[PDB]
């Protein structure tokens, strides 16, 4: 490495791995962490949480108009009543897609996403391309996802710059007469709750 | 800080790598899982970080070449390292030496410890969270429907005021209440809560572009001025 | 383009690596010397680029991770490659295959050719240069001493309008004359010369900062509007 | 490489080297370049040009007040008369340091620099740290170079956003009574012609 140009040389991924282990090592040796504390976190975010929680909320709003109205009038109270509350999900707002309004959620500054309701964010949600572009050219970005909105549909992009979080409530698709709440939940995609997809009719 | 992390409105980052959700794996390496456990385990105990403000500024301080190459959970490792050394939880040299140990011998055994009380403490963070909502005695400066102009400020410390939103007219959409103020809290300068607002900006104002697009951004009171 | 290259006013890039001038070596690898020869040798003949506009946009199109890691003359290799393929001088697949040849066998011999006429032609570029000054029939929109406001525009193509200077009041310092217009010329859309101005901006307007600092920036007429 | 994350992986420097050779190979095979054309460029920019050209101009301006006045009134005509003209030096302006005005030159967008007068730019001039910072915090940047200006000295930073180029004319230092023009040139540093240093008294 030429010392004029240290900034050209990234840490290799082996470094981040080594540093993670060193942190773990030191913290456990000093009594700040435990093996089971670390495991408990991993279990929670890799397995316990997920987008099925949001799916259940969407399916309930599609089935129960009174619940939908309450959800949109005071989503924080409603969501907490349902138990979908916790770290990075203390203040969750729901934004309703309509025929002429399409909502898309981002965290331009990082990756903020309501873990208690939706689980972990998509890979792409955290990366520069989506974050940079969606605020400026959301129609172009949505076309990459297969969603090509008419010019007459208004797009509202919600940038998660505070600890307030946002879930999209997508519209129920056509062709779902007779489908139960439980079966409707199975139709709700993660991507529809971020605004990068509509729900396909089954 | 006007850093690499503040990407909104940038060009050149290319296509979004779409993947079907069922194929979008969370973790491909155990160290990434470990990163999650380190962050939540430390934050639950207020070690190096009491909430997310301190967390974020450690990430934003990364060398730009590292920020773009480390992968996501590398960001998390960087900020844990940064904050634990900054607060005096870990010593820099000890951390470097131990990192060298694991670089040269990756299979070095990790010490094992069970602490069920710590597990319960971590669970409480996970489920009770860390809401930043506070009350203050002051009244909000702005009201719903008011047209504001965002400031020309350039904090060299942490801020939640994205560059693409600076020096812009917008309209107050909601007064949330007073939230812990990131620009101070990230630097361990006090919660100093300030009213937080959601503000709508039109595409023509943001970009000079012509489509029916808008951006809703949450902005603290001190980011804005009346018109 | 609002790209990685447009760094003015950014934070986080760290300390300037000072080196005594006598120690500040120009080239450490022969491929870096070769990059210089490729750029000037092609531009002298209008191959892939007629001037610097086309040159710059090839650099600005680099992947951000490459821009920050390639080293300086890597930028030059990237833009030569980009522009020669874009104009049809080189075929993409042939270039990739040949690149593979040299990756697998770096000591592969380079073909030798003497062309003294080409040497003289290249010398003429070096000494005669490529001045972009033109004349147009229109008169300048702005005058020395006029207060202007720079536009809120976000070209997705090449521009010389740095982000840090957008939506700013400044004062015309000089009317240079009409120069080839980069935003069009970089894309091979015609010289389309426009009046070029030097414009002074004060630190308080640029940054909201309090020192006796100013920035002089050269801006084409279409970047600005009257007040 | 995980195909979700190709953007995390930079080209190695071996790639740029290989690509340079492939370009050279193809261009020479197709008759677009020659070995001697490439060498002639390299000779010019590594050996022929350099900051001694600017040094001579500065020393002449320090010695000859009539020349200095002409240089500042119409530097393009003067510099061309002297032969300091060519590619990336077609329009060179000279900016004069004074007791209360200090000039510093940058190319925030790339690396533009007047090769015919100054030779190749410093390593650091082309890199992000200087380029990003000097327009915003020039006093902080100049302190890294050892130049700590009083608050009462005004700083003018010149961003080379067009093909117009800028040289700084630094002030002659004290303690140089009796020193010839030729000897004065030897005192003119490259860095003083960019504005990141004053001239030390000998
Ligand atoms: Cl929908
Ligand atoms: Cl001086
Ligand atoms: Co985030
Ligand atoms: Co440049
Ligand atoms: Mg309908
Ligand atoms: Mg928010
Ligand atoms: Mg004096
Ligand atoms: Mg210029």
């Amino acid at each position: 490495i030429d010392p004029r140009f240290p900034h050209h040389h990234p840490r290799p991924q082996s470094f981040w791995e080594a540093r993670a282990k060193a942190l773990e090592s030191l913290l456990i040796e000093k009594g700040h962490l435990s093996s089971d504390a670390i495991e408990r976190v991993i279990k929670h975010y890799e397995h316990e949480l997920g987008p099925m929680n949001g799916a259940k909320v969407v399916a309930k709003a599609w089935t129960d108009p009174a619940f939908k109205q309450r959800l949109l009038e005071d989503s924080e109270t409603v969501l907490r009543e349902l138990g979908y509350y916790g770290l990075q999900g203390e203040h969750i707002r729901v934004v309703e897609n309509t025929d002429t309004v399409h909502n898309v959620v981002v965290c331009t500054l990082c990756s903020c996403y309501p873990w208690p309701l939706l689980g972990l964010p998509p890979s792409w949600y955290k990366e520069p391309a989506y974050r940079a572009r969606v605020v400026k050219e959301p129609r172009q970005v949505l076309k990459e996802f297969g969603l090509d909105l008419p010019d007459s549909v208004e797009i509202r992009v919600w940038d998660s710059s505070s600890e307030i979080r946002f879930m999209v409530l997508p519209q129920r698709p056509e062709g779902t007469e007779g489908v139960t709440e439980e079966e409707l939940a199975k139709l709700v995609t993660r991507d529809s709750m971020i605004g990068v997809a509509k729900i396909e009719p089954p | 800080m006007n850093g690499i992390h503040d990407v909104g409105g940038m060009d050149g980052f290319g296509k979004v790598m779409y993947v079907k959700e069922e194929e979008d794996i969370y973790f491909t390496h155990d160290w990434e899982r470990l990163a999650f456990g380190l962050v939540a385990g430390c934050m639950a105990q207020g070690l190096g970080m009491k909430a997310f403000d301190e967390f974020r500024i450690g990430i934003e301080l990364m060398r730009p070449v590292d920020y773009l190459t480390s992968s996501y959970y590398g960001h998390w490792i960087a900020t844990v390292a940064y904050n634990l050394v900054d607060t005096g939880v870990l010593d820099e040299k000890e951390l470097e030496e131990r990192t060298e140990v694991f670089l040269k011998k990756p299979d070095t055994k990790i010490p094992r410890r069970e602490d069920p009380a710590l597990v319960k403490l971590v669970e409480k963070a996970l489920y009770d969270g860390l809401s930043p909502l506070r009350e203050i005695s002051a009244s909000p400066r702005f009201k719903v429907g008011e047209r504001i102009k965002t400031k020309n400020i350039h904090p060299t410390g942490h801020t939640r005021f994205p560059r693409y939103a600076r020096v812009k007219y917008g309209v107050i959409d909601e007064v949330y209440g007073a939230h812990v103020f990131p620009d101070d809290a990230a630097h361990r300068k006090g919660e100093n809560p300030q009213y937080l607002y959601r503000v709508r900006f039109e595409a023509e104002e943001l970009w000079g572009y012509k489509q029916k697009d808008s951006v809703y951004i949450d902005l603290w009171e001190s980011y804005m001025e009346p018109v």
